[PDB]
RNA sequence: GAAACUGCGAAUGGCUCAUUAAAUCAGUUAUAGUUUGUUUGAUGGUACGUACUCGGAUAACCGUAGUAAUUCUAGAGCUAAUACGUGCAACAAACCCCGACUGGGCGCAUUUAUUAGAUAUGAUCCGAUGAUUCAUGAUAACUCGACGGAUCGCACGGCCGCCGGCGACGCAUCAUUCAAAUUUCUGCCCUAUCAACUUUCGAUGGUAGGAUAGGGGCCUACCAUGGUGGUGACGGGUGACGGAGAAUUAGGGUUCGAUUCCGGAGAGGGAGCCUGAGAAACGGCUAC
């Protein structure tokens, strides 16, 4: 089958190199998952080298996302793929893999924001006086801000759905979004 | 070459176990366990070749089987069972609570200590590190481990660990002035007292050490292993505790000629 | 076509051979687990229905549910499944064998057929034979769901069943019984008792060592008032 | 800048948006700052690596990769 | 106690030297780049939303058979589990969040993100390496989690029904042992009537992924034009497996090394794969 060795490959001096024994199995490879972004999650077991079991995800709708400078990790659901580093027809087939920009709604985000500061965006005595200091230091990015109006929010994919079977990730913020603003914006 | 091997070949049999060389095809390959497997001599070749108390791989299981052998404190069955170390090899009923020591030439000597002498055990100390939940661990060179150690305690001591109670009596540090065994290479069972230790940053951490008789030696910082504080081992030698180099042997069978004999 | 006809409810099996193509061809196009009315293929059959599920070509290949009009057919079958056995193979192991779908046609040599229906006419065989079996099952929990019992009324005292009257050939009377499979007894709680202990050690011990640590490391903090006193 | 590929570059486990000061925290590479190492065995970090503003996770001093094993002395042949 | 289910083994050993000329192999390295049934040591508090013990099958058995035929094969009737499948997991503490005015989370495992891991308010805890954002801890969440004993033997006892010993098997994590995989440096016979070879389709490097137990053009998208060579690349021959070693030897040397010890490769020739901790296995399967 698919096979890792060097055995097919050619030397560093361009000189062919024969073949003195068969493939094996230590030394094999699989078929890529090809993860999509679809809402009929399918995910199938992998038996691997030890008895161990690799998760292998072939269908996700949802994923983990944390958005670092609160650090708050919540689950949502992801609604479109806008941008792959690599291929570019990997964002037309949709497809759910490490690095890869996704969008991801900002409901739970909002829901926390407004439960935790107070603030409303896109009970006696004790909650009072403990909201204004989280209002104290209260400040947003305008370029994060303008998306939860929008509903939806640029995030970044840094798990591996064909290995952990699932579709982790981090919302961009920083110097990183506008990075990729500047690539998605025309 | 698919997998594992369970065989070991007489010809490729670890050197002390001086095995008669047309005895057979195989050797008794040594089970997992505490030692490494080359350094450590198995149950079947103490019942034998070292005691006439078995005469075949058919009467050392006959003795295993009432279950006569407690190494380390504990009954073994398993006759390819590894003590490979100062492992107090307490046979019951008789009495022969031994210590695997090693012999000047490299040889494995069945030390016969005295029954209170042999409740306890030493273990030298590989990594010491958090483990889960920080909880630290020792994680001795014979397998062993044991949780909650002392903070002075650190790597490469050794620790003095009793045997119906596991729990570590007391330790001594790598340190110069410390008693050594070498218990690897060619001075293997030679014992002395650190002098200096040399740091190679990358590898190589080599160890130089003085014999009782004068002689001075090195070796690796694997191989060696504290005895004692200062200048008094904690266990009793064998014997010689020399390197007894092959001139001063001949001397001592000329004078044992010359003596007892004497005619 | 030979026929393999089984009483299922307490019957026997018989075998029925028949030739003439006018009875036999109503079961010419019917598959496994589908029901045949007994009158169609022949008289003596009124409140009879009969089940097609089984049956084997000439050459004794079976028939494998599952598979399309009749005609042989190869399958890499699995271990254990129907139309292949194990029997001296590898756990893993499959293999190639040849079957033929569940079509029924003129190519079988035998056919299974299992009553459904009583119906009202004996048949001489499969209609009045009654004959035991080995003893009822001989779980705990299956003698109080045989003999309608409660939670107490314990199971020792009810094997009636005693497969007795297996007469030595010595001219000795000897009885035997299973054994229950599932009942509780006093060792069962012990053991359970045994473990609920091992657990308790196990939190105690932990507890104690921590403590103890506690207080070596307050020692070692009395210890650093020599770092400067 | 440092950015001249398809992807934003950025070292591992450096979290780049805190709000939190820094410059005087341990461990450069915590509440935003460079990450970089002693590769040890007597070698000198140089300075165009602690204040540099590359991205290489190849490099040995703010990179993932250790160097353990055989050192070896050369010249240098070709550096196209 | 036959048979049969279940578990384990059959990946060791044995045989041969066809392929293979920096390739295998030898000495010496590395895994801070990984997997490991097993042996030894240590460690398993969160299930709650019938537990004096849950459920349905099935083999041997018995009886209807098919076929020329085989450890070829189909129906019917019984019955077990440390097989298979469910389910009390039995009893806590600490802590993190949302909070009634003067409740949810939380075992262990998985994935992701943040954060501590210090220097070296008077009196002031904090591991390891040559080297790590390391060992580890706290936090936010996540997963349709084969995990967290519905198991067996012997001995019988002590407290008014309660409690209890010595063992066997089994599940998970870590360390160890048994190992493998990949890898660093140096080293091989004859040939120039073999002087340029490799690269559009991987050749050398970079970036991001995919795959793998894991590093890596191992594979994919994009980019750059590199890589080796009279210190012999590339190509060819070998009646070439490599080594420890063998013969003859003043010394140096020359020739040999299929064969019992170590390593590699193969099961007529190629290829693909299941089971399993371990195989691209052939006294295993599938195809030509
Ligand atoms: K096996
Ligand atoms: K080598
Ligand atoms: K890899
Ligand atoms: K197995
Ligand atoms: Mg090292
Ligand atoms: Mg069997
Ligand atoms: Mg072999
Ligand atoms: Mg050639
Ligand atoms: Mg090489
Ligand atoms: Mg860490
Ligand atoms: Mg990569
Ligand atoms: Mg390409
Ligand atoms: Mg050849
Ligand atoms: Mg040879
Ligand atoms: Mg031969
Ligand atoms: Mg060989
Ligand atoms: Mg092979
Ligand atoms: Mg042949
Ligand atoms: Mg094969
Ligand atoms: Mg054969
Ligand atoms: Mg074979």
């Amino acid at each position: 089958g698919i096979s890792r060795d060097s055995m097919h490959k050619r030397r560093a001096t361009g000189g062919k190199q024969k073949a003195w024994r068969k493939k094996r199995k230590y030394e094999l490879g699989r078929q890529p998952a090809n993860t999509k972004l679809s809402s009929n999650k399918t995910v199938r077991r992998v038996r691997v080298r030890g008895g161990n079991v690799k998760w292998r995800a072939l269908r996700l709708d949802t994923g983990n996302f944390s958005w670092g400078s609160e650090a708050v990790t919540r689950k949502t659901r992801l609604l479109d793929v806008v941008y792959n580093s690599s291929n570019n027809e990997l964002v037309r087939t949709q497809t759910l893999v490490k690095n890869a920009i996704v969008q991801v709604d900002a409901a739970p985000f909002k829901q926390w924001y407004l439960t935790h500061y107070g603030v409303e965006i896109g009970k006696s005595n004790n909650v009072q006086r403990k909201l204004e200091k989280r209002q104290q230091g209260r400040t947003l990015d305008s370029h994060i801000e303008e998306q939860f109006s929008g509903g939806r929010l640029l995030a970044c994919i840094s798990s591996r759905p064909g290995q952990c079977g699932r579709a982790d990730g981090y919302i961009l913020e920083g110097k990183e979004l506008e990075f990729y603003m500047r690539k998605l914006q025309k | 070459a698919r997998g594992l091997k369970k065989h070991l070949k007489r010809l490729n049999a670890p050197s002390h176990w001086m095995l008669d060389k047309l005895g057979g095809a195989f050797a008794p390959k040594p089970s997992s366990g505490p030692h490494k497997a080359r350094e450590c001599l198995p149950l079947i070749l103490i019942l034998r070749n070292r005691l006439k108390y078995a005469l075949t791989y058919r009467e050392v299981q006959s003795i295993l089987m009432q279950r006569h052998i407690m190494v380390d404190g504990k009954v073994r069955t398993d006759k390819t069972y590894p003590a490979g170390f100062m492992d107090i090899i307490s046979i019951p009923k008789t009495g022969e609570n031994y210590r695997l020591l090693y012999d000047t030439k490299g040889r494995f000597r069945l030390h016969s200590v005295r029954d209170e002498d042999a409740k306890f055990k030493l273990c030298k100390v590989r990594s010491v590190q958090f483990g889960q939940k920080g909880i630290p661990y020792l994680n001795t060179y014979d397998g062993r481990t044991i949780r909650y150690p002392d903070p002075l305690i650190k790597a490469n001591d050794t620790i003095k660990l009793d045997l119906e109670t596991n729990k570590i009596v007391d330790f001594i540090k790598f340190d110069v002035g410390n008693v050594v065994m070498v218990t690897g290479g060619r001075n293997t069972g030679r014992v002395g007292v650190i002098k200096n230790r040399e740091k190679h940053k990358g590898t190589f951490e080599t160890i130089h050490v003085e014999d009782a008789q004068g002689h001075q030696f090195a070796t690796r910082l694997g191989n060696v292993f504290t005895i004692g504080k200062g200048t008094k081992p904690w266990v009793s030698l064998p014997k010689g505790k020399g390197i007894k180099l092959t001139i001063i042997e001949e001397q001592r069978k000329r004078d044992a000629a010359a003596q007892a004999a004497a005619k | 076509m030979k026929l393999n006809i089984a009483n299922p409810t307490t019957g026997c099996q018989k075998k029925v051979e028949i030739d003439d193509d006018q009875k036999l061809r109503n079961l010419y196009d019917k598959r496994i687990s589908q029901e045949v009315v007994g009158d169609l293929l022949g008289e003596e059959f009124k409140g009879y229905i009969f089940k097609i599920m089984g049956g084997c070509d000439k050459q004794g290949f079976p028939m494998k549910q599952g598979v399309l009009t009749s005609g042989r057919v190869r399958l890499l079958l699995h271990r254990g499944t129907p139309c292949f056995r194990g029997f001296g193979r590898r756990n893993g192991e499959r293999r190639r064998k040849s079957v033929r779908g569940c079509i029924v046609s003129q190519d079988l040599s035998v056919i299974n057929l299992v009553i459904v229906k009583k119906g009202e006419n004996d048949l001489p065989g499969l209609t009045d034979t009654e004959k035991p079996r080995m003893r009822g099952p001989k779980r705990a929990s299956k003698i109080k769901k045989l003999f309608n019992l409660g939670k107490d009324d314990d199971v020792r005292s009810y094997v009636n069943t005693y497969r007795r009257t297996f007469l030595n050939k010595k001219g000795k009377k000897v009885s035997k019984a299973p054994k229950i499979q599932r009942l509780v007894t006093p060792l069962t709680l012990q053991r359970k008792r045994a473990r609920i202990a091992d657990k308790k050690k196990r939190i105690a011990k932990k507890k104690s060592e921590a403590a103890e640590y506690q207080k070596l490391l307050a020692q070692r903090l009395k210890e650093q008032r020599d770092r400067r006193s | 800048a440092e950015q001249t590929e398809k992807a934003f570059l950025k070292q591992p486990k450096v979290f780049l948006c805190s709000k939190k000061t820094t410059k005087g925290n341990n461990k450069p590479g915590k509440e935003g700052n460079r990450f970089w190492k002693s590769v040890g065995l007597g070698f000198k970090t140089p300075k165009e690596a602690i204040e540099g503003t590359y991205i290489d996770k190849k490099c040995p001093f703010t990179g993932t990769v250790s160097i353990r094993g055989r050192i070896i002395a050369g010249t240098c042949h070709s550096a196209k």
